[PDB]
């Protein structure tokens, strides 16, 4: 038995999509719901619409622009041609704002239900679909992601605690760089980190929720993840108490690093997938490592929790569309007898009211 | 400017 | 001032 459970939902190749295509630049899965895909047809680019529940029926259309982002619920697009950004609401067929900017965008996303956040070379902006509103400063960027990759930025669920993720090559090795930054303290802090997550987790005893950051990371000296409350706890509520663990690299991926991270808030666990790869489960309350596998042998470059089944989704370099999450009726009994953890097994059964603990 | 044809 | 004590040496 295993406490996790693998699924395959796609094969991109299998619906006309050209495998050069498949990746970072051009492929964009915001959420589960839609996979969008840039291709270029003689002199024409397209763009490639993927309904997730009607998959086998994907929409070409006619593009000019460098990059598209649907909407997490909606079919509604944000497409760039350098300074002019646009949306669209597709089935009203109809151009919903525009805005030109003064700087390039080298990154942006959706970062909830009605908002954008664009990052420039210099700085991070949010912009509000909500009325006649236009893009707001967050905050500027610091020195240490000056030439870094981005690949990342998150929010909490208040949009009060905001971290920017780069990557970059230094001394043979793939090193991420951090900012996070406070909106109420106007203060950022630099961290080296690879992948990250908030969370809200009600704690034991405490009648209001905590606000959870998680960050992995490979340092020189190995692999690392942090599970640390941002800001004041909520008056009456005690501290979350702060954990460090160790994340394992084999000897024989002296160059993997950790791409993505997604937290169920159904189960309070993380799950952590490597560049190549790899799977990694912990608990978010302890921190204790649950299980890690390969799981792909192909590179993963984007991911998105995955909302029927409280889990992760991912696209590899193949186009295999894949999603993990947690087997209810196995991860008790795979606690209790594989990991010979009683105490866990315990504690998440009653947190979570799942199946197998009964006997210990 | 129009990025996205939709007629 | 920082946000985090990522120290963690209790």
């Amino acid at each position: 038995i295993l406490p996790i459970r693998f699924q395959e939902h796609l094969q991109l190749q299998n619906l006309g999509i050209n495998p050069a295509n498949i990746g970072f630049s051009t492929l964009t899965m915001e959420s589960d719901k839609f996979i969008c895909i840039r291709e270029k047809v003689g002199e024409q680019a397209q763009v490639v619409i993927i309904d997730m529940n009607d998959p086998s029926n994907p929409i070409r259309r006619p593009i000019s622009a460098d990059s598209a982002i649907m909407n997490p619920a909606s079919k509604v697009i944000a497409l760039k041609a350098g300074k002019t950004l646009q949306i669209f609401n597709i089935e009203m067929k109809s151009k919903m704002k525009a805005h030109t900017m003064t700087d390039d965008v080298t990154f942006w996303k959706w970062i909830s239900l009605n908002t954008v956040a664009l990052v420039t070379d210099n700085a991070v902006y949010h912009w509000s679909m909500e009325g006649e509103s236009q893009p707001v400063k967050m905050f500027d960027r610091h020195s240490s992601l000056a030439g870094c990759q981005i690949i990342n930025y998150r929010t909490d669920a208040k949009q009060k605690w905001l971290l920017l993720t780069g990557i970059s090559a230094q001394q043979n090795r793939v090193v991420g760089a951090m900012q996070l930054y406070s909106v109420d303290r106007k203060v950022s802090q630099p961290i080296e980190g690879h992948a990250a997550s908030f969370a809200q987790f009600k704690m034991e005893g405490n009648a209001e929720e905590s606000t959870l950051f998680c960050f992995a990371v490979r340092g020189q000296a190995g692999g690392k993840l942090h599970i640390i409350e941002v800001g004041t706890p909520p008056t009456g509520n005690q501290p979350f108490p702060k954990k460090a663990v160790d994340v394992f690299f084999p000897p024989e991926a002296q160059n993997d690093f950790p791409v993505a991270m997604q937290i169920s808030e159904k189960h309070d666990v993380v799950f952590l997938i490597t560049k190549y790869g790899y799977i990694h489960l912990y608990d978010l309350e302890t921190g204790t490592c649950i299980y890690m596998n390969r799981i792909s042998g192909e590179t993963i470059f984007v991911t998105a929790p995955h909302e029927a089944t409280a889990g992760i989704i991912g696209v590899n370099r193949k186009g295999q569309v894949l999603s993990v999450c947690v087997e209810e009726e196995n991860i008790i009994p795979y606690i209790t007898n594989v990991l010979q953890n009683p105490d866990l097994a315990l504690r998440m059964a009653v947190r979570n009211n799942l199946a197998g603990a009964e006997e210990l | 400017e129009t990025l996205l044809d939709l007629d």
